[PDB]
């Protein structure tokens, strides 16, 4: 009676290591595998599957695999331990607006030559928030210098977050849901089998999710835990906000030779006037949207709940601004104009520019960005929210973020991996 | 007609129809440590599944038919249940906890066979 | 005799009686991952065409009959021609573009014969 | 009762009924690559093996009776000795030098036989 | 007649490459598969197997992989290039006691500060054995200084000798011997294969073998061939003799910034008064182990032979002395008072500290022990002894070392690698 049956449509709940597929880069480059032009999705009839999407392992091994990309890409790039020197700064003051009176310094020093023996007074402008006062009322030194080396990126490799593919390794699979209002958590029907992810892209941001994917029908919500206070909530719009942003000074970069075939990249004079940074987002734009979400946010605090949005708490730069790295430089623009409302042209944001960054939460390893040329100009998508709730007949919405799988955790909230296990044994009516 | 997992919501009758499309979806130093190391783990899953078909007596096929008998202990259900309307995922969360005493008489009335045959020879 | 690839300008009914000499052959850390990979490929080419010979019931065999007619579409030869004339490496040239259509029909008459041989029983 | 290589001391046999016990036990950079040295090589070895045995006419078998005769000047000795005295250790010391010769006989005779099979069809 | 049989129990001697399991470390850390919590052993009825523990390559295995981990926890530490500079010392003569004079110096120099711009004038404490005196009568230098870069260990990293069991890879096993009164070489009876070896601890030491295996009923004296006087007899003992070892003296240390983002630990002044550092070991428990030993060496050199203790022979720190490691410092004891004796409270053993260690016969890689604070209390067991005999009435007997292996030999001598042979072809009656 027992007959044994070899390629049986029989999975589990596994954890493997998915390899990167895609179609100069910071993240995929060469080590990576030629995509599938024309890639496989089957439907999978009558199949209910449960999905967690907080409990989901891909969304570790994207967050590590970016970071490892990230380390090797700097990892060979001129080190600036020169430059952590007493500088003797003053005032940019040359056709300043107001706005950005006392953001830049011009700082002179005593940099290395290309021989041992000499030394060469240079100078370069620095941002407010590159540097510190110490002592003697002209003396700064970098930011980073009782904290970390800094290393300089090498000015070749761009920052675009070109779209990575994950694909699972033969033996394993991965599902997906196809459920539309799926919010992350429980059983879905209309699951399909995929080859591979579609292509995410390793978008780094806080507070806005920029350039993701958008929800098909509705404004999603979504939480671990809708009634704790603890947990962020994701917000997936189903229509594109969209935003854009600029830094309108003309800058110019000068190479100073540091060694023996080193350099480093030094913003030079600015050509016109000095104006701050900033992003415009559509104000009707915004207030559309943000009804949608108030509505959704009903469902679950009462259609008699007074919701109200608020801006960011306190806490580091890095933490209470909209972060995103746009054209090649750092911004961090304040959201406050965008969370300031009882339930629910353009909004102008301000922001500041930084070169010493130090990502995501790390200590220890800095880098400096090179300066960009010209004029920067960016035009991209807000797709989605973090917010956390301050919490009896109101509830209060603040931006958050920081932890960058919160990120990630939104978009691939729809895949599954698991384990194929083809043997089994069966009943049936016969004999060897 | 169906892909690789097609037959996932069809009844245990309709899938193993489908056998060989399961069958053949089995097959800078750190990415290459870590691609090899999921390579030779699907090498050695494979194999591990194809050494205990072997010591069963049922090397090379697909569908097995072996001489143990079924115990109704382990699901005391008709084959009208099982092949018509039961799915293989179902049908693998009834019977999990019986998978090792199977597995042990199929080995063992192999081994018996397998003398039996040297002896008629 | 003949060792690897000796046979390779003799006839195919020459060859094909050095079928195992063949078979036999089949099987600072950077030059490391480079064998690994090489290795770890040599193993999986072998084992794809190991699972092909296995699901058309040729499991175990260098020399398997089956029960796939013969479309004279494919090469209208005589036996004389192909076994008397040619070498592997003209006749594989001459039926390359229907190695997938001969594939696909030899999994399929397995497919029907292993399941006929189980109602049988 | 008895686990991996519990037999070794056990006549010959008395042992070769605990097949599927050895059988089946035979499945920072730096680090990883040595052990995906030693994995590889444990497949290595383990698919030689198989293959081996399948030119033999012996797949999927763990004892496999040939048609080859026993030539008595490998070794002299009666049934009784070799499987009720001596251990499979002993054993191999004794016929050390007789390898390779007894597997070239065995690869010979399949292939005969092989041809036989199918001029029969 | 020919019958094929697969899964034959045969084995052939062989070497593999072993790899390690275990239940902040310098070795094991997570580069370790983790223990099978049920490990399995299996007695193997009627099996002699020859063993030979001077040619098991098992320790040839073990010596490579604590070196090379070793190394590894080194790499990422900080360099202490700009400590090699000229130092002016002077006495420390704060309450020290006669056996103390002239141990430690007191140092100032000229430090590297973060900025590139500025030095400070720091100073430490160095122990005498880590410097040179240089032409003026004050100036030193640090002893690596002519002859290899130093880097100092992270002090995060403990050295704890945490146990590593070692695993044979399939298609291998590993032979136990068990037979009690198992000298080494030659058969034995009573062998189990095993799936790993016991734990061994990876202790590095001279002279004496600290915190291993005891034999299990007598004293016993192994070696590769006991009448070459140029090959090195193990001891290895039935029961342990405790050891407690000390340095009372209450240190603080200080964190010197050398660099942005690097610091060197130095060793800043002292509290309390100054003592030496000493190890303690029972009169009455060593003599009696003593005594045990020369009954067994008689069975080898006759028992009408006079049997001689004498103190080591000359050479380096690391040879004539008693090396360990232990509370994080390593102590370089006087074993002289214990190897005294013709034939045959406690007995006290100065010890000497050091700071700048060269591993074990490098040259070229040196590394600083980063001071430990407060006081170092230690205890653990003697169970063996490294003897070489020098040599007609009478064999004097001097403590050695300094080749670690031989303190791998004496935990892995009861363990053998085979490789697994499973095909096999007998004489059946039966034809196809
Ligand atoms: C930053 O300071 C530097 C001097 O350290 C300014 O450069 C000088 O500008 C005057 C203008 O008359 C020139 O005559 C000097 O020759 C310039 N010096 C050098 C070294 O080129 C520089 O313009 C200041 N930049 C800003 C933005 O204020
Ligand atoms: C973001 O912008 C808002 C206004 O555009 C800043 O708000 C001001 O903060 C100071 C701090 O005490 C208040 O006194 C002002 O009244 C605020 N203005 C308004 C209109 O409320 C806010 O500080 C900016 N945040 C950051 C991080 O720069
Ligand atoms: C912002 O979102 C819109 C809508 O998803 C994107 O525009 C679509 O881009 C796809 C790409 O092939 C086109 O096929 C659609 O027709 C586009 N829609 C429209 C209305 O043009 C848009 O590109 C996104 N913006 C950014 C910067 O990514
Ligand atoms: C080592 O030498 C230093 C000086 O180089 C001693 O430190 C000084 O001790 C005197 C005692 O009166 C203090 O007044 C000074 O301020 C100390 N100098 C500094 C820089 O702190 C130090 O005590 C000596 N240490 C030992 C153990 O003798
Ligand atoms: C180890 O300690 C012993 C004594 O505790 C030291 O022995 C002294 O060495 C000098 C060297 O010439 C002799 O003159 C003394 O007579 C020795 N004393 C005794 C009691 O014999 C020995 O030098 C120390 N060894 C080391 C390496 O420090
Ligand atoms: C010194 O050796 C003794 C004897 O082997 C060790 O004490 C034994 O430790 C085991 C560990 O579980 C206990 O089960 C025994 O009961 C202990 N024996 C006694 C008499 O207590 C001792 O721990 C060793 N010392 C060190 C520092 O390792
Ligand atoms: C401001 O811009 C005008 C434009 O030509 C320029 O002439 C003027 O010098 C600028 N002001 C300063 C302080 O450079
Ligand atoms: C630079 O501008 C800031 C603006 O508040 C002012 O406080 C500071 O004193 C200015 N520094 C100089 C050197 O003029
Ligand atoms: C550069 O070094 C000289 C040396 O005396 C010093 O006077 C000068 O102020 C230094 N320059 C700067 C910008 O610190
Ligand atoms: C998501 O849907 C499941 C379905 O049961 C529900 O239990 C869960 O609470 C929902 N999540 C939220 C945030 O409401
Ligand atoms: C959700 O958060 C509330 C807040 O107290 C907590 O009581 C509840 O147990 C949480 N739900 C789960 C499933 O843990
Ligand atoms: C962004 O630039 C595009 C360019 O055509 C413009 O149409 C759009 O309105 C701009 N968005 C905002 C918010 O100004
Ligand atoms: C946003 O929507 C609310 C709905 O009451 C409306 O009152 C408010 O004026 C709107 N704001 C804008 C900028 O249109
Ligand atoms: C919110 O709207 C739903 C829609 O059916 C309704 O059932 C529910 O009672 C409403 N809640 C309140 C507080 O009015
Ligand atoms: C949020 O708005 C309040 C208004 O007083 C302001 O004080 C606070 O600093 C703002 N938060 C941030 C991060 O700017
Ligand atoms: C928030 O709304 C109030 C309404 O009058 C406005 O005055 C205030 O400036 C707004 N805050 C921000 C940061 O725009
Ligand atoms: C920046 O200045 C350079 C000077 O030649 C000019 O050519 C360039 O067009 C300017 N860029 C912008 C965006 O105005
Ligand atoms: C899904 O269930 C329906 C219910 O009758 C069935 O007809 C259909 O064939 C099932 N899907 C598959 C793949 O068989
Ligand atoms: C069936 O299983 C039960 C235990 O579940 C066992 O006692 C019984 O003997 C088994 N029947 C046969 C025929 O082995
Ligand atoms: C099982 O399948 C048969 C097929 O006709 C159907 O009639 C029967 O109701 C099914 N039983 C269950 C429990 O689904
Ligand atoms: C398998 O074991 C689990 C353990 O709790 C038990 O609940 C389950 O019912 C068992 N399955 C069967 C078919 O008895
Ligand atoms: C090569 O061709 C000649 C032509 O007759 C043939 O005799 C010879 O045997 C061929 N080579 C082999 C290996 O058969
Ligand atoms: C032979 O191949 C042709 C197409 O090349 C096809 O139409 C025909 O039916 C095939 N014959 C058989 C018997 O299948
Ligand atoms: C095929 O082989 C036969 C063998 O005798 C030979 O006579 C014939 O000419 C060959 N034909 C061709 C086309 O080579
Ligand atoms: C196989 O396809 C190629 C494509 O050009 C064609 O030229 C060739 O003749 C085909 N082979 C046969 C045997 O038809
Ligand atoms: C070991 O030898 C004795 C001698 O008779 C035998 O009885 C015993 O069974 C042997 N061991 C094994 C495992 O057979
Ligand atoms: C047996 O072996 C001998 C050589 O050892 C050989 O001469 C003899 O022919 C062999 N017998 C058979 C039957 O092959
Ligand atoms: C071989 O085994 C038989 C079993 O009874 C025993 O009587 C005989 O003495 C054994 N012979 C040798 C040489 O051990
Ligand atoms: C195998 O060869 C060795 C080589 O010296 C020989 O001593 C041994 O006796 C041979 N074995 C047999 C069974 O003849
Ligand atoms: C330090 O003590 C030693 C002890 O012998 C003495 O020789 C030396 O001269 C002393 N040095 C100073 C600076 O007092
Ligand atoms: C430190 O440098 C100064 C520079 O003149 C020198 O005088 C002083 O002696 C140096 N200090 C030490 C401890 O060498
Ligand atoms: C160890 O025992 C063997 C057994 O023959 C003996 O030959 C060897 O000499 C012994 N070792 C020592 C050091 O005596
Ligand atoms: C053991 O050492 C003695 C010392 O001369 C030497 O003669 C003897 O040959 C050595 N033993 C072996 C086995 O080499
Ligand atoms: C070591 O310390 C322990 C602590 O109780 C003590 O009992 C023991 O006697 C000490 N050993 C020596 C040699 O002093
Ligand atoms: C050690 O044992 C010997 C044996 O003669 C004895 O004479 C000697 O006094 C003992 N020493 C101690 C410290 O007990
Ligand atoms: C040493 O003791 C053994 C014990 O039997 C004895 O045979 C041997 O002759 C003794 N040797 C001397 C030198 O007395
Ligand atoms: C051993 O003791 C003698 C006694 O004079 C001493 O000279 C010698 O240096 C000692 N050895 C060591 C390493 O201290
Ligand atoms: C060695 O023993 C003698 C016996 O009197 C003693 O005087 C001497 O100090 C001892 N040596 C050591 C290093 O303790
Ligand atoms: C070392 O000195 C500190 C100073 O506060 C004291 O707290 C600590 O207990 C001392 N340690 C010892 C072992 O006496």
């Amino acid at each position: 009676w027992v007959t044994v049956y070899y390629g049986v449509p029989v999975w589990k709940d596994a954890e493997t290591t998915l390899f990167c597929a895609s179609d100069h880069n910071v993240w995929a480059t060469h080590a990576c595998v030629p995509t599938d032009p024309n890639p496989q999705e089957i439907h999978l009839e009558n199949v209910t599957e449960e999905f967690n999407m907080w409990k989901n392992n891909m969304v570790e091994q994207m967050h590590t695999d970016i970071i490892s990309l990230w380390d090797q890409s700097l990892k060979p790039c001129v080190k600036l331990t020169p430059l952590c020197v007493t500088l003797q700064c003053t005032n940019v003051t040359n056709n300043i607006t107001d706005d950005m009176r006392g953001e830049l310094k011009n700082c002179s020093f005593n940099m290395t030559t290309e021989l041992r023996d000499k030394k060469q007074k240079v100078y370069s402008l620095f941002y407010r928030l590159d540097v510190v006062q110490i002592n003697s009322n002209k003396e700064y030194r970098l930011i980073n210098c009782n904290t970390s080396a800094i290393t300089q990126a090498c000015p070749k490799v761009s920052f675009e977050p070109i779209p990575i593919h994950y694909c699972a390794p033969a033996g394993f699979a991965i599902l997906k849901c196809k459920d539309k209002k799926f919010n992350g958590t429980g059983p879905c029907p209309s699951v399909s089998t995929v080859q591979c992810t579609h292509g995410i892209k390793p978008v780094v941001s806080t507070q806005l999710l920029l350039n993701g994917s958008l929800a098909e029908e509705e404004v999603m919500i979504r939480s671990e835990n809708i009634t704790n206070n603890a947990k962020n909530i994701l917000v997936q719009f189903n229509t594109p906000v969209q935003i854009n942003c600029t830094r309108p000074n003309n800058n110019t970069r000068k190479s100073i030779r540091i060694g023996p075939g080193q350099a480093f990249y030094a913003t030079g004079d600015i050509i016109g006037d000095i104006r701050q940074a900033h992003c415009n987002v559509s104000k009707a734009t915004w207030n559309e949207t943000l009804g949608k979400v108030v509505k959704q946010l009903r469902k679950h605090f009462g259609n008699n709940t007074i919701i109200r949005f608020a801006n960011s708490s306190g806490g580091d730069l890095e933490v209470t601004t909209h972060s995103f790295n746009c054209g090649g430089e750092f911004f961090y623009c304040n959201t406050s104009g965008l969370f300031n409302s009882t339930w629910i042209d353009s909004i102008t944001l301000p922001c500041r520019i930084k070169q010493i960054i130090n990502m995501w939460q790390r200590i220890g390893q800095a880098m400096y960005a090179p300066p960009i040329q010209g004029v920067i100009r960016c035009v991209s998508n807000i797709t989605g929210l973090i917010l956390t709730r301050d919490g009896s007949t109101t509830e209060t919405f603040r931006p958050g973020g920081g932890d960058m799988r919160d990120n990630w955790r939104s978009e691939l909230y729809k895949y599954k991996v698991v384990k194929i296990e083809p043997l089994g044994v069966a009943p049936t009516r016969c004999k060897r | 007609f169906l892909g690789f997992l097609g037959a996932a919501g069809s009844t245990m009758g309709a899938a193993s129809m489908t056998l060989t499309v399961q069958a053949r979806n089995l097959l800078l130093t750190v990415w290459g440590i870590k691609q090899l190391q999921a390579r030779v783990l699907a090498v050695e899953r494979y194999l591990r599944d194809q050494q205990l078909l072997g010591i069963w007596g049922c090397s090379g096929k697909l569908i097995c038919c072996t001489n143990v008998p079924w115990n109704s202990s382990w699901s005391n259900r008709n084959l009208s249940e099982i092949w018509d309307n039961m799915t293989w995922l179902q049908w693998d969360k009834e019977i999990s906890n019986y998978t090792q005493i199977i597995y042990g008489l199929l080995e063992e009335s192999q081994n018996q066979q397998e003398k039996n045959e040297q002896d008629l020879l």
